[PDB]
C-alpha cells in the first residue's frame, strides 16, 4: 500500500 | 531495487495507473500551512519530492528550493512542470540514504511521505544522510502517515485497486507508524522540537476523489556538530 512496503 | 518500483509507478505501469495516490497535482496543504506559519527559511531541500509539487509551491515564494528523488522519472517531469511554470527550482536524482555531494547545503528540509517508506535502521540512515546534507542547526519536517491514517488510506485505495488488500484488524511491529518509530529514527545529531497530529492529502484513483487522512508532522532539529562550527569555537576560544 501506500507506503510503509513502498509504495503499491 | 526500489528505484525500479517507483520509476515504474510513475511511468504509470502500476496498478495506479496515470495517479499515484500521492501524487496529487498541487503542494500538500501541511506545507503550504509550515510555509505561512514562517517556518521554512535559507536553501530548501525536498528530499523525495517526487514531481516536484512542493518545492513548486515553495519556489513561487521566492524560496530557493531542491528537490532530490531516487526516481529519474519524476524528477524528469519534475524538471517539466518547472520549465511549464516558468520557475527555478534544482531538480536532481539522488539516494536520500547517502546524498554524496550535498554536505552541508540546505537550512530547511521538508518531507512528505519519503521518511514513512523507511523502517529501523534505513530511518536512521536516512537521518544520519539528512544531518550531513544539512547546514548546523537546520529544521527538518516530515510529514508520515500514522497507522490511523494508512488504515483510511488502505481501505479506501483496498476498495478501488483490484490488487492492493484490504487493512486488517486489531491494533498490534516493523510495520508499524507510531510517533515513537519517528522519535527513534531521528535520534543521533537531532533534538525533536515537536511531533503534531496532521493530514496527508492523497488522491484515490478511481474517482480521483481527494482525501486527508491523519499523518504525523515532525519537526527536528539538526545539531550544530561541524567543522565551520568548530573552527569559529577556536577562533573565540584561543
Ligand atoms: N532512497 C531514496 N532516496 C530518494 N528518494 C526516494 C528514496 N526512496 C524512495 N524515494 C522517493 O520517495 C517518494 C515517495 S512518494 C512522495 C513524493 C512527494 N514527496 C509527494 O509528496 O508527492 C517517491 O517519489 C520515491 O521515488
Ligand atoms: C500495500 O498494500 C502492500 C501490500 N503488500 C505488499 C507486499 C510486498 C511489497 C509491497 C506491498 N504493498
Ligand atoms: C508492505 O510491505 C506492506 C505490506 N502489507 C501491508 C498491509 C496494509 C498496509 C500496508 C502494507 N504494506
Ligand atoms: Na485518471
Ligand atoms: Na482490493
Amino acid at each position: 500500500x501506500a507506503x510503509v512496503x513502498a509504495x503499491v | 531495487h526500489m528505484t525500479e518500483v517507483f520509476d515504474a509507478v510513475y511511468r504509470g505501469e502500476s496498478p495506479f495507473g496515470k495517479r499515484p495516490p500521492w501524487d496529487i497535482g498541487a503542494p500538500q496543504p501541511a506545507y503550504v500551512a509550515l510555509e505561512k506559519a514562517g517556518l521554512i527559511q535559507g536553501a530548501v531541500l525536498d528530499a523525495g519530492c517526487g514531481t516536484g509539487e512542493d518545492a513548486l509551491h515553495l519556489a513561487g515564494l521566492g524560496y530557493a528550493v531542491t528537490g532530490l528523488d531516487l526516481s529519474p522519472t519524476a524528477i524528469s517531469v519534475a524538471r517539466d512542470k518547472a520549465d511549464a511554470r516558468g520557475l527555478g527550482a534544482v531538480f536532481e536524482v539522488a539516494d536520500a540514504l547517502d546524498l554524496t555531494g550535498w554536505e552541508e547545503r540546505f537550512d530547511t528540509v521538508i518531507d512528505s511521505g519519503l521518511a514513512h517508506t523507511f523502517e529501523g535502521d534505513r530511518l536512521r540512515a536516512y537521518a544520519t544522510a539528512l544531518h550531513r546534507a544539512c547546514r548546523p542547526g537546520a529544521v527538518a519536517h516530515i510529514l508520515s502517515i500514522s497507522d490511523r491514517g494508512s488504515a483510511e488510506m488502505q481501505a479506501r485505495l483496498a476498495e478501488a485497486i483490484d490488487e492492493i488488500p484490504a487493512p486488517l484488524p486489531d491494533d498490534d511491529p516493523t510495520l508499524k507508524r507510531s510517533a515513537d518509530h519517528l522519535r527513534d529514527g531521528f535520534a543521533e545529531g537531532w533534538t525533536i522540537e515537536s511531533i503534531d497530529e496532521s493530514l496527508m492529502r492523497g488522491v484515490i484513483p478511481t474517482t480521483s476523489e481527494l482525501l486527508d487522512v491523519h499523518a504525523w508532522l515532525g519537526r527536528f532539529r539538526r545539531d550544530w556538530n561541524s567543522s565551520s562550527v568548530d573552527k569559529l569555537a577556536a577562533a573565540l576560544e584561543h
